[PDB]
């Protein structure tokens, strides 16, 4: 076990916390502070070299931080929590002119993380694979961080046979949400894009940073 | 060009 699923839960519970689109975009920056806090609990992830930490940081962030206000807003009905206390109601996300985006969070996420009960083991599992992104460009060795991916969905695989043995398909479940979480990060990327071109919406120094070119 | 990002992940803690 090079790779404890107990070490990734303990990542997740370490870092436990009008316009909607400007309180969104505040808790973004909030959390990327503490997404960089997450990562370096990851077993391996900061024996990667600091250039690799920041490709994976940098295509993961988006999608990592989806998966998260997404775990926390099950208990929510037709709302998203922020980490900075605040909820967003599918109401004020229309209001706003994101309802279509916030939709498919709630029906493809929330809902889908709700009706199979997805546990913080579970959760903290898929974004480490999210995290150890073997595509990712510019990598100086992708071989390693596909072996750190391989780690993580070998002891999820072994979490879930254990944990739900009554639910054989209950790993591919977990493993078929990435597809959604990938196309809603690329959604959410695009409506944040527009936010910075329109200068309609103020983004804080690391939320920017995270925008800017490689 | 990553400032913040380089800096938050040097600092052990
Ligand atoms: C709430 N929100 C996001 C989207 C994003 C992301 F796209 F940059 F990854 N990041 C955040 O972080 C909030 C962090 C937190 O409180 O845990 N919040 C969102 C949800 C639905 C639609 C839209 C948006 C932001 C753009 C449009």
């Amino acid at each position: 076990e090079d790779m404890p699923v107990e070490r990734i839960l303990e990542a997740e519970l370490a870092v436990e916390p009008n316009d909607p689109v400007t309180n969104i975009c505040q808790a973004a920056d909030k959390q990327l502070f503490t997404l960089v806090e997450w990562a370096k609990r990851i077993p391996h992830f900061s024996e990667l070299p600091l250039d690799d930490q920041v490709i994976l940081l940098r295509a993961g962030w988006n999608e990592l931080l989806i998966a998260s206000f997404s775990h926390r807003s099950i208990a929510v009905k037709d709302g998203i929590l922020l980490a900075t206390g605040l909820h967003v109601h599918r109401n004020s996300a229309h209001s706003a002119g994101v309802g279509a985006i916030f939709d498919r969070v709630l029906t493809e996420l929330v809902s889908k993380m709700r009706d199979m009960q997805m546990d913080k083991t579970e959760l903290g599992c898929l974004r480490a694979i999210v995290l150890f992104n073997p595509d990712s460009k510019g990598l100086s060795n992708p071989a390693e961080v596909e072996a750190l991916r391989e780690k993580v969905y070998a002891s999820l695989e072994a979490y879930c046979k254990h944990k739900y043995p009554e639910q054989p398909g209950r790993f591919a479940k977990l493993l078929l949400r990435l597809p959604a979480l990938r196309s809603i990060g690329l959604k959410c990327l695009e409506h944040l894009f527009f936010f910075k071109l329109i200068g309609d919406t103020p983004i804080d120094t690391f939320l920017m940073e995270m925008l800017e070119a490689p | 060009k990553h400032k913040i990002l380089h800096r938050l992940l040097q600092d052990s803690s």
